[PDB]
């Protein structure tokens, strides 16, 4: 606990990171989080919004 | 551009939709910019048999 300072950086930047990456396979009210599944069930106008 | 079309066939016709007529026939656009007019023809383009 004497090197707090790096290792709180290393570790913030990190999470940030893995935020990002876990933020990337969110619905945000779509269909499914896969773009591939999406245009394979719909049509292109409901599939593009 | 004119097409004459069976009156039960102008559901197709409108941008996005699909049908025999909008697959094989005539498509449209999906930014078409445009008037989709119609007028049943029964007096003249008709004819008997």
């Amino acid at each position: 606990s004497a090197l707090g300072k790096l290792q709180d950086v290393v570790n913030q930047n990190a999470q940030a990171l893995n935020t990002l990456v876990k933020q990337l396979s969110s619905n945000f009210g779509a269909i499914s989080s896969v773009l591939n599944d999406i245009l394979s069930r719909l049509d292109p106008p409901e599939a593009e919004v | 551009d004119s097409f004459v079309i069976r009156g039960d066939e102008v559901r197709q016709i409108a941008p996005g939709q699909t049908g025999k007529i909008a697959d094989y026939n005539y498509k449209l656009p999906d930014d078409f910019t445009g008037c989709v007019i119609a007028w049943n023809s029964n007096n003249l383009d008709s004819k008997v048999g």
